[PDB]
């Protein structure tokens, strides 16, 4: 909520220069991921202090070089706010090495970086990564110290590897090496990795060991320093004697860019030399200037018109309120009738066990009875009241009321579309059934998992990060590093992470041909 | 534009409440037309709303036929027209109406339709639709003379022949209302099983609002299965926040529309700037980045503009609290691509039979970075009155991306003992009701528009709207009784501080 202190630890030993054709070398993948991280940590103008530590080099640069220990530990950039020096370094002047380094020594070095450099700096979170292929031998002695200072210096971790924890053209960042296509040293390293991750986080550790593809299509690199939401306190009241003291958070709040394209003169490249003049004249012909004193504040009404106690006759509300109207079956609060550019999750307030009991009772009663509250909601005294459905949502980890605003009668727009199923000019042919059914069975993005019962989704498109952000950040970076050259085309981990797994396309190739042969389309 | 003629029947029939609490069908008609007028003023739509009566004694029209009173010629709605129609609200409203408009006067539908055609004749604006929204609860108005029926039928055929639609919003007649007798072939059948006899206000009001508005494609796109197989659909947005329309500042003295230019010239020479003379800039720290406007609107092209199909994930995976922004509605526009409706019908049928969406990638227009949308199928819903309350087609859902979905803290999930859940089930069941989509109506819009209407006729104080969205707290407490006390002593300590 104030600052984070990240410490990237790239591996660049000779093993990661293993550039198998068709597959990105692990080194270039690490470059791609750290470009993603630092781009979105500089351009979004976050205040996170990154320190890059590069191991695998030929030289030595760290506070632990003494005693001829910690070779190939080059502290490329100590803890300071990230700038464009780093983003030029990441792809111009950072190159592989011929050594193979002890990444546990890299962890101990990074731990030293954070524990020392962050002495005069107040940080809320301390985070660390590693980008290793795990092809170096190492000694596990100091492991005892690692953990023995990790939790005691309050430092998280995250591990990145060229292979997952669970073939064909390796679409980087796509939606697919084999776990049996690795070496024994890699397996031993991975066992140590899993050991430390468990020792830090229980079973939740093995969700922290991401691939390099998989990290290009997730916000996993940011996952552990993301800004905490803001608790909106309020009171969910039924009647006037059932007041539940709750806190609501925003959940699905669409994300857009925070810098607008300032306009500046094409030659002197300044803004103040421009101004915008919006003066008032008669809009009809005979365009005469009309002064500000000649202009007053007026509303239309069908044909008639009104000018404009007056300023003070604004509507009034009864203050911040999260009260109920009345509960109704969850088969009548459809989803096509949601408004508002947000969603809220309503928890019972913190430090209120009784309030939690009450809201949990409310949630469970709603879920068992199969029906949802239709509450009224007003952000603060100066807000437009709105009625929205608050419907139950119980996770194994927490219970909450998901709020979504609902329409009014003067928002909807009842149209009348002619019937399709009842239509006669589009008679039901066997083509309908056979062709479209085959197509649908092909392109399914869900498969029943290894346990034949439960359903995994191949392509979880609520989990990709927004492509426009990395496109924009690539282009801004490129113009900050190549001022004389045009913008690049879109990268390939992007164009891949916005596409279905190739399995889908391959299986669907033939049904599509059937459709094109069978359903004649012709434009006018 | 679009002109519509509420062609009310003023005969004796409409004034005959069928011994019930409901309103006399003329009164439902007037409350309905007042509602349509106020509505068409809420949206700031400019369409034209005429009110006509037939079957009365007096007449105020163009050609002065018998018993045809054009109470308002084709013009935009305003405060005066709303108040004039309001004068016929309630029993006293019928009383006033039967004073300067005697009921029960013979007529001929041929002549009234000719009058309406002439109402359309005088105007000259390019109006896209012309519909006469006849209100009648008489199955065979010409049941006593064949010649009158023949001329009426020929006239209606002519009106449809000139591009005038002829609705029929029949009302609740005793013994039913068999449209087959006389009104079989008067209504422009663009099949289409007709509505039910409107019984009370709300049914008629919704049928009117569903027959007057016309679908406006929020855009027209191509849904693409591959490089080649492309169908052409229309994205209609069926719901959007109707904002309190913004003020127009007018010339102070004469109250005329005014202009608001955008003149952006140099602070040195004064010459207005061609867009080619300015580059788009952005600053980060002490560093600055400059690039041309075309290259700040083309660090975006991902797709052509349109829906391009990508998979069919079953509906169970499309969660309900993953809502990003209001959903749209995709329906085939078979005008462009001959045969698109057929394949769309096939896809909807067999997306329904298999409970499976269609996850696509949606780019509204050129130079926009796509979202991932999910076309969730949905099938028609001919309600108990034969309205269409859930039209056939692919609802289009916007799925967030991991930058959107925020991550919330949590404290240990505490759950209540099923005793408490049972008592809250009791409290829950004391407040049940049947929410229906068009139930509540905004406070701010209605309050502000009544404020306006008061200021549109120089009234002392405006009509404050009696709020609906408030909790009916007194009645609702009296409904629960002592249940709330039981719950409170169950869960909260004796010395709890909820404030």
């Amino acid at each position: 909520g104030n600052k984070a202190a990240v410490v990237l630890c790239m591996d660049v030993g000779f093993t990661m220069s293993n550039s198998i054709p068709g597959i990105e070398s692990p080194f270039e993948q690490a470059k791609k991921v750290i470009t993603m991280f630092v781009q979105r940590q500089v351009f979004a103008e976050n205040k996170d202090e990154i320190a890059l530590v590069l191991f695998g080099t030929d030289g030595t640069d760290n506070p632990l070089s003494g005693g001829d220990q910690y070779q190939n530990i080059t502290v490329h950039r100590h803890l300071m706010l990230p700038d464009f020096d780093l983003l030029e370094d990441i792809e111009s002047k950072i190159q592989p090495g011929s050594q193979q380094a002890d990444f546990l020594d890299a962890l101990i070095v990074s731990m030293d970086v954070i524990q020392h450099e962050t002495i005069g700096k107040k940080f809320e979170k301390r985070h660390i990564e590693i980008f290793t292929d795990l092809s170096s031998r190492f000694s596990k002695s100091q492991l005892d110290i690692i953990i023995h200072s990790l939790k005691k210096c309050d430092i998280s971790l995250q591990f990145f590897l060229p292979f997952s924890l669970g073939d064909g053209p390796f679409r980087l960042g796509g939606h697919g090496f084999p776990l049996k296509g690795i070496t024994e040293q890699q397996k031993e390293g991975l066992e140590i990795v899993k050991m430390v991750m468990i020792s830090l986080e229980g079973e939740d550790g093995l969700d922290e060991i991401y691939s390099f593809s998989e990290s290009l299509r997730k916000l996993c690199v940011f996952k552990k320093i993301e800004r905490h939401s803001i608790h909106w306190p309020c009171r969910l009241t039924i009647g006037s004697n059932l007041s539940i003291r709750i806190a609501a958070y925003k959940s699905i709040l669409q994300e857009r860019v925070k810098k607008t394209w300032t306009v500046v003169d094409a030659k002197t490249l300044k803004k103040e030399d421009i101004q915008k003049e919006t003066v008032y004249c008669l809009n009809d012909d005979d365009e005469t200037e009309v002064l500000k004193e000649d202009i007053i504040q007026g509303f239309r009404y069908g044909s008639d018109i009104v000018p404009f106690d007056e300023e003070q006759m604004k509507y009034k509300s009864e203050g911040k309120c999260f009260s109920v109207l009345g509960f109704c079956k969850s088969s009548q609060v459809q989803r096509r009738f949601f408004m508002g550019n947000q969603v809220l999750k309503v928890f019972a307030a913190r430090d209120d066990e009784a309030a939690a009991v009450a809201l949990s009772s409310l949630i469970h009663a709603l879920d068992d009875l199969d029906m949802v509250a239709i509450v009224r909601y007003a952000y603060d005294k100066r807000a437009n009241p709105q009625v929205g459905v608050a419907f139950p949502h119980i996770k194994h980890n927490y219970e909450c009321l998901v709020y979504v605003q609902l329409p009014f009668m003067e928002d909807l727009r009842q149209y009348m579309f002619s019937s399709l199923k009842n239509s006669k000019k589009y008679a039901p042919t066997e083509a309908q059934l056979n062709a479209v059914d085959a197509l649908i069975d092909s392109m399914s993005l869900a498969k029943k998992d290894e346990k034949t019962d439960t359903l995994e989704d191949l392509f979880p498109t609520t989990k990709i990060p927004n492509p426009r952000f990395q496109r924009l950040f690539q282009c801004l970076l490129h113009r900050a590093l190549h001022p004389r050259e045009p913008l690049p085309p879109i990268q390939q981990h992007i164009w891949n992470m916005l596409n279905p797994p190739a399995e889908v396309t391959t299986k669907s190739q033939i049904p599509l041909s059937k459709i094109k042969t069978l359903f004649p389309l012709i434009e006018a | 534009r679009d002109s519509l003629i509420f062609l009310v029947d003023a005969s004796k029939a409409m004034f005959e409440s069928q011994s019930e609490d409901e309103l006399t069908p003329f009164d439902m008609s007037i409350q309905c037309i007042q509602s349509v007028y106020i509505s068409k003023i809420i949206s700031s739509d400019r369409d034209l709303l005429a009110v006509v009566f037939y079957g009365t004694e007096k007449d105020k029209n163009s050609v002065n036929f018998k018993n045809i009173y054009v109470l308002q010629e084709l013009d935009n709605p305003g405060a005066k027209r709303i108040l004039e129609l309001d004068q016929f609200k309630g029993q006293q409203g019928q009383k006033r109406f039967q004073d300067m408009m005697g009921h029960g006067s013979d007529y001929s539908l041929s002549e009234v339709l000719w009058v309406c055609a002439n109402l359309f004749s005088d105007v000259q604006f390019k109006m896209s639709h012309k519909r006469i929204m006849l209100f009648t609860n008489e199955d065979n108005p010409h049941g006593n003379d064949s010649a009158k029926a023949s001329r009426a039928r020929t006239k209606a055929g002519d009106l449809r022949d000139t591009g005038i639609f002829l609705d029929l919003m029949h009302l609740k007649k005793p013994g039913g209302f068999d449209i087959s007798l006389f009104y079989r072939d008067i209504i422009s059948i663009a099949l289409r099983v007709h509505f039910e006899e409107s019984s009370k206000l709300e049914d008629l009001l919704r049928k009117v609002r569903a027959k007057e508005t016309r679908k406006r494609a929020l855009s027209r796109l191509k849904l693409k299965l591959n490089k080649d197989i492309v169908i052409s659909v229309g994205i209609y947005n069926l719901v959007q926040k109707a904002l309190k329309p913004p003020p127009i500042k007018l010339y102070r003295e004469t109250n005329e529309p005014v202009k608001t230019k955008t003149r952006t010239f140099n602070t040195s020479t004064g010459g207005l700037l061609l867009p080619s003379d300015t580059k788009r800039s952005q600053i980060y720290g002490s560093r600055q980045i400059i690039l041309e406007k075309e290259e700040t609107e083309e660090l975006k092209r991902f797709d052509d503009p349109g829906l391009m199909l990508m998979g069919f994930k079953p509906l169970v995976l499309l969660k309900k609290h993953h809502y990003l922004r209001p959903s749209l509605f995709v329906y085939p526009e078979e005008s462009l691509v001959i045969g698109s409706s057929t394949l769309f019908s096939a896809l909807l049928i067999k997306c329904l039979e298999k409970e499976v969406a269609a996850l696509c990638r949606y780019t509204p227009r050129r130079n926009i970075p796509p979202y991932f949308v999910a076309l969730v199928p949905q099938e028609e819903e001919l309600d108990d009155q034969k309205i269409q309350v859930t039209p056939p087609g692919f609802q289009l859902v916007f799925l967030p991306f991991a930058d959107d979905k925020r991550k919330m803290p949590f404290t240990e999930k505490i759950m209540a003992t099923p005793e408490q859940v049972g008592k809250m089930k009791a409290i829950v069941e004391k407040l049940r009701f049947t929410y229906r989509s068009d139930s509540f109506e905004n406070p701010v819009l209605q309050q502000h528009f009544r404020n306006l209407e008061a200021l549109a006729l120089d009234l002392m104080e405006p009509e404050q709207a009696v709020d609906l969205t408030l909790p009916k707290v007194e009645a609702m407490n009296k409904r629960l009784g002592s249940l709330v006390d039981e719950f409170k002593e169950l869960v909260y300590p004796p010395d709890y501080n909820p404030e």
